[PDB]
C-alpha cells in the first residue's frame, strides 16, 4: 500500500514531470522493447521503429492514464477498472511485463530529473508502479 | 554474453567514465531504501532505519564500492562470467544465503543509477547492452545454486 | 482481488481442510526448508528436525492465521494487520518466501486432498495465499 | 543438477510410474486455469474460456503429454540437461517468445500435480529433490535467451 508521505511523494514527482509524461512514456516504451525483447510480441500491429508516431501515440496515452492514477491514488481500482479489463481479459498480458514497463519507467525519469529522482523520491514511485500493475492484473 | 562487438565497446567506453566508489555507494543505498527486506543482509552495518542515515552510511559506501569493482571485473571479462564470479557464487550461497532474485534486483537498480548519472548518453541502445551485461552478472552469481 | 465466486471456493475447500490446519501448516514448512534451504535462515532458533515439537508449534499458528483470514476475507489488511508489522519490520522476511510457502501448501494440500483439490479450487487458493502473502508484506 | 546417488534413484524410481498423458494433461490444464495469461500462447486450441474447457480440450492433452515427454528425456539425462533441451531453448526464445518465469511456474504445477496423484508416497524429501530438477529443466530451457 501507499503511505500518506508516500502519496506526497508521488504527486510531488508527478508535478515535476508535468508535461513531459507523454514524451517519458514513448521512451519507456522504446528502452523497454529494446532491453526486453519478448514485449514485442503484444504490439504486432506497430511499426517500432525510434521515433515511430505509433510508439509516440502509445506513450502519450500511457502517461495520461499515469497522470489520471496519480489524480485518484486513493481509488485506483475505480479510476482503473477498464483499463483492468483490457489488459486481462482481451491482452493477456503476462505480469512479469508490468515489472519491465516500470524499470523503464524509472529509467527515464532518472535520465530526465536527475536533481528530483532522489532515494525516497525513486522509493515513492517504485510502490506507486507496483499499486498501478497489481490493478492492471486485477482481474485474473 | 550474447554482445556484438560494437555494443561490447559502448559498454566498456561508458565504464570507464564510473566511478565505482559514487555509483557503488548509490546503487547499494538505493537498493537498501527502495527494497528494505535486503537491510537484513547488512546488520553490523549500524543503523540503516531511513534513507538519509543510509545514504551516509561509510560501511554502505565502502561495500557498494567493493560490489561495483566486482561488477568492473566482469565488465572486462564477458567471455568468461561462470569463471569470473564462481567464488563469490559460493560465498552469498551457502556464507550469506542471498535469494537470487537480489541479485535482478541490485542490477536493475545499478542500471537506473547510470541513467541517473549519464542522463541522455545512457541511450535505450545502451541501456539495453547494460540489461544483458546485469542479467549476465546476475546469472553467473546464481550458478552454485542450482 | 478475491471474487465471490473465489471466496465460495475457499470457504468450502478450508472446511475439508477442518481441524488438520496444524498439521498441513507443518507438513508445508518441512516441505519448504527441505526443497528451498534459504529459508532455514529465519529459524536459527529451531530445531528444524523431522518432527520438531517447535516446528509443530509454528505449523499450528501458520493453520491458526490462515483460518482467520478465510474467516476475514472482505478485511484481510484489518485481520492481519499485526503479523503485517512483524513480517515486514521485525523478520524483514524476503517477498519471495512467501511464494516458497505458498507452493509448499498447495503441495500439502494437493497430498492430503486428491479429491477435492480440483483445478479451479487450486486457482481459488492460489489467489487466496497471493492476497494473504501481499497483506503479509504491504508494510514495506 | 545437484543429486546424491540416493536421491537420483528416488526420482527415476518415481517417473517409472508417471503416466505422461494423465500427467501431462493435468499439469499443462492446471496451468492455463491456475495462470490465465499462458491461454494466450494457445489460440489455436479452441475454446479456454472456463476450467471445464480446458481440462477436456483434446489438444490440451496432447500437448500435456509432449511436454511431460520432453521433461522425463531431461530425467533420464540429469548430466547434461544444457545438450537435451538446446533445441527447444531456441524454438521457447526465437519462435514462441516465452517468457522464462513462465518455465517455473509450469514447473511448480508439476510438482503439484505430482503431489497430488502420489500422495504420502511424495515425500517432503522427494519433493525436494523433484525442485531441484524442475529448476534445473527451467534453467536449460531458459539457456539461449541470455
Ligand atoms: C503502467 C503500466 C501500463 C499502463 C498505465 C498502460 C496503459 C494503457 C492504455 C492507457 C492503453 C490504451 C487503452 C485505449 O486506448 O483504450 C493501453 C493499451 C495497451 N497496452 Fe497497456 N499499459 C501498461 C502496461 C502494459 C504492458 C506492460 C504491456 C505489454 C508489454 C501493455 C500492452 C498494451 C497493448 C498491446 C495495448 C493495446 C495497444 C493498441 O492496440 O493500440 N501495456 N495500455
Ligand atoms: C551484482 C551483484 C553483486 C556483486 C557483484 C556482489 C559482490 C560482492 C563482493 C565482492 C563481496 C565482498 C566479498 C569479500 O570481501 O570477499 C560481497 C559481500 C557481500 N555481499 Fe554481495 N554482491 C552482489 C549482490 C549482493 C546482494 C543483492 C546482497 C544482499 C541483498 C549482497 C550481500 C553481501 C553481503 C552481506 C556481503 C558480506 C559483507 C561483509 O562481509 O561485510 N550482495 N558481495
Ligand atoms: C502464509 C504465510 C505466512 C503466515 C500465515 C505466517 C504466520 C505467522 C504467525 C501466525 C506467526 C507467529 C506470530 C506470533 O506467535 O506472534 C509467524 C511468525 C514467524 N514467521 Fe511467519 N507466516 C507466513 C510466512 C512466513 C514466511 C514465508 C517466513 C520465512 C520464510 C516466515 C517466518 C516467520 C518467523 C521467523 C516467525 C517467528 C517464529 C518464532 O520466532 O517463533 N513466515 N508467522
Ligand atoms: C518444463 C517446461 C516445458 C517443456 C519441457 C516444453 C516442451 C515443449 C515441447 C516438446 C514442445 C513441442 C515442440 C515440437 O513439436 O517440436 C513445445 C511446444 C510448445 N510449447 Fe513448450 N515446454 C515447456 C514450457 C512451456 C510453457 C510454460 C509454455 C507457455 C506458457 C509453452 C508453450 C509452448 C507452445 C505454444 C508450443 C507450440 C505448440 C504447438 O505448436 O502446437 N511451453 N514445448
Amino acid at each position: 500500500v501507499l503511505s500518506a508521505a508516500d502519496k506526497t511523494n508521488v504527486k510531488a514527482a508527478w508535478s515535476k514531470v508535468g508535461g513531459h509524461a507523454g514524451e517519458f512514456g514513448a521512451e519507456a516504451l522504446e528502452r523497454m522493447f529494446l532491453g526486453f525483447p519478448t514485449t514485442k510480441t503484444y504490439f504486432p500491429h506497430f511499426d517500432l521503429s525510434h521515433g515511430s508516431a505509433q510508439v509516440k501515440a502509445h506513450g502519450k496515452k500511457v502517461g495520461d492514464a499515469l497522470t489520471l492514477a496519480v489524480g485518484h491514488l486513493d481509488d485506483l481500482p475505480g479510476a482503473l477498472s477498464d483499463l483492468s479489463n483490457l489488459h486481462a481479459h482481451k491482452l493477456r498480458v503476462d505480469p512479469v511485463n508490468f515489472k519491465l514497463l516500470s524499470h523503464c519507467l524509472l529509467s527515464t525519469l532518472a535520465v530526465h530529473l536527475p536533481n528530483d529522482f532522489t532515494p525516497a523520491v525513486h522509493a515513492s514511485l517504485d510502490k506507486f508502479l507496483s499499486s498501478v500493475s497489481t490493478v492492471l492484473t486485477s482481474k485474473y | 554474453v550474447q554482445l556484438s562487438g560494437e555494443e561490447k565497446a559502448a559498454v566498456l567506453a561508458l565504464w570507464d567514465k564510473v566511478n565505482e566508489e559514487e555509483v557503488g555507494g548509490e546503487a547499494l543505498g538505493r537498493l537498501l531504501v527502495v527494497y528494505p527486506w535486503t537491510q537484513r543482509f547488512f546488520d553490523s552495518f549500524g543503523d540503516l532505519s531511513n534513507p538519509g542515515a543510509v545514504m551516509g552510511n561509510p560501511k554502505v559506501k565502502a561495500h557498494g564500492k567493493k560490489v561495483l569493482h566486482s561488477f568492473g571485473e566482469g565488465v572486462h571479462h564477458l567471455d568468461n562470467l561462470k569463471g569470473t564470479f564462481a567464488a563469490l557464487s559460493e560465498l552469498h550461497c551457502d556464507k550469506l544465503h542471498v535469494d537470487p532474485e537480489n541479485f535482478r534486483l541490485l542490477g536493475n537498480v545499478l542500471v537506473v543509477v547510470l541513467a541517473r548519472h549519464f542522463g541522455k548518453d545512457f541511450t535505450p541502445e545502451l541501456q539495453a547492452s547494460y540489461q544483458k551485461v546485469v542479467a549476465g552478472v546476475a546469472n553467473a552469481l546464481a550458478h552454485k545454486y542450482h
